[PDB]
């Protein structure tokens, strides 16, 4: 009969289990026998206190490196301000030791945990690539709670080496099953930032994870976008509880906050899932998240039902992760078919945007060809356009099944005149739909100003398969 | 850039 952890702060880990049903349903996975044994997770951040009394028992030097100083030891740099505490806090959420009289527990409290010290220095493309590409046949899951500036005006993503690291990771990592990259969706809510303007979260190769407050609301720091896949609990207002984890200087904190806490919790749930089925591919894992995540009692004004009956929100993706459901569904999961890619060049001439532009195109999604897609995964609208004030633009994409994805909401602080240069806006909201039929792209000026520009390229890129659909929800 | 989160 499963015995829950006895750790002194475990009763404060409201998001792991509770009578109330506002939790990630992790105890149900633990009781099925899954606590992370044999799974290796690495935190890409400012280091990891490998001697922390709640991390040492699970620490894995093979999951760790110091890219900033080029040595094997990711110990954080200690300063009076304790600036380099972030990675240690993330690590404890994944894999803090259980039943040891110290602080609380990780989601995957028997997994092995490492850290890559890579933020405490100049974060070049090469630094990112050496981190994402660290020991890819040993590390299973990478967790990153960082990215481009959340000022609400930046459009930035992985440069060449980092993108190569993603492609190498998902292709050859983990024995050819693919490295699992978990990403926090961002803290730019106060700036009205969009997580589709962040190429790390907007990547198909990352599971981008947003946050919900204890009372089920969209936190102040949350960024809305169509690339987000799912949600875990994190912090909110000062009446709402926060995240309990390991802190720098061998301490315990009950006040870890922001989307930085959501990616590690997701990484821990994914670790339990991979223990339940070690043969899952990187795409299998995203399918499991889509099928098992739960909207219930997350509050948002944009919940919509997609073409296969699943509720989806730009604040939450498919909803809260459900660890018990993930490990249950993983056990007898049938590997998905190989990924197909259908490239559709939409325009026959440039189109002036003006106040409003609508582009309609009926597609066959590579009918008659080996890359025919009847079951969508990710879809991208790769757009090249000029505009005099980028943040006045709002962009929507409507699928043949009627699912309206917001690719870009207005960004009041984005005064850029640089437009978008083949930017691959991504949506998860049409997952499992048939992409044959009419797609609609809408570009609108949300301001009263007499703005101007031109759309010169629109590539619709469809990923997916042609077999295996479920009856719609 | 790259900011913590
Ligand atoms: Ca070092
Ligand atoms: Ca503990
Ligand atoms: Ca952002
Ligand atoms: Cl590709
Ligand atoms: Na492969
Ligand atoms: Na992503
Ligand atoms: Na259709
Ligand atoms: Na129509």
């Amino acid at each position: 009969v499963y015995q829950e952890p006895t750790d002194p702060k475990f009763p404060q880990q409201w998001y792991l289990s509770g009578v109330t049903q506002r939790d990630l349903n992790v105890k149900a996975a633990w009781a099925q026998g899954y606590t992370g044994h044999g799974i290796v997770v690495s935190i890409l951040d400012d280091g990891i206190e490998k001697n922390h009394p709640d991390l040492a028992g699970n620490y894995d030097p093979g999951a760790s490196f110091d890219v900033n100083d080029q040595d094997p030891d990711p110990q954080p740099r200690y300063t009076q301000m304790n600036d380099n505490r972030h990675g240690t806090r993330c690590a404890g959420e994944v894999a803090a030791v259980a039943n040891n009289g110290v602080c609380g527990v990780g989601v995957a409290y028997n997994a092995r945990i490492g850290g890559v010290r890579m933020l405490d220095g100049e974060v070049t493309d090469a630094v990112e690539a050496r981190s994402l590409g660290l020991n890819p046949n040993h590390i299973h899951i990478y967790s990153a709670s960082w990215g481009p500036e959340d000022d609400g005006k930046t459009v930035d993503g992985p440069a060449r080496l980092a993108e190569e690291a993603f492609f190498r990771g998902v292709s050859q990592g983990r024995g050819g099953l693919g490295s699992i990259f978990v990403w926090a969706s961002g803290n730019g809510g106060r700036e009205h930032d969009s997580c589709n303007c962040d190429g790390y979260t907007n990547s198909i190769y990352t599971l981008s994870i947003s946050s919900a407050t204890q009372f089920g609301n969209v936190p102040w720091y949350s960024e809305a976008c169509s690339s987000t896949l799912a949600t875990t609990y994190s912090s909110g207002n000062q009446n709402e509880k926060q995240i309990v984890t390991t802190d720098l200087r061998q301490k315990c904190t009950e006040s870890h906050t922001g989307t930085s806490a959501s990616a590690p919790l997701a990484a821990g749930i994914i670790a339990l899932t991979l223990e339940a089925n070690k043969n899952l591919t990187w795409r299998d894992m995203q399918h499991l998240v889509v099928q098992t995540s739960k909207p219930a009692h997350l509050n948002a004004n944009d919940w919509a039902t997609n073409g296969v009956g699943r509720k989806v929100s730009h604040s939450y993706g498919y909803g809260l992760l459900d660890a018990g459901a993930m490990v249950a569904l993983a056990q007898n999961w049938t590997t998905v078919a190989p990924q197909r890619k259908c490239i559709i060049d939409i325009l026959t001439e440039p189109k002036d945007i003006g106040k409003r532009l609508e582009v309609r195109k009926t597609v066959t999604a590579c009918l008659g060809e080996p890359n025919h897609i009847t079951r969508l995964e990710h879809a991208q609208a790769r757009l090249t356009l000029s505009y005099n004030r980028r943040g006045d633009l709002a962009i929507h994409l409507v699928s043949p099944m009627g699912t309206r994805s917001t690719l870009l909401a207005a960004r009041p602080h984005d005064y850029s005149a640089d437009g978008f240069n083949d930017w691959a806006f991504m949506t998860t909201h049409s997952w499992d739909e048939d992409p044959s039929g009419e797609w609609v792209l809408e570009i609108e000026n949300t301001s009263e100003a007499n703005n101007y520009g031109t759309l010169t390229k629109f590539t619709l890129v469809l990923y997916g398969t042609a077999s295996g659909s479920l009856v719609p929800r | 850039x790259r900011v913590k989160g």
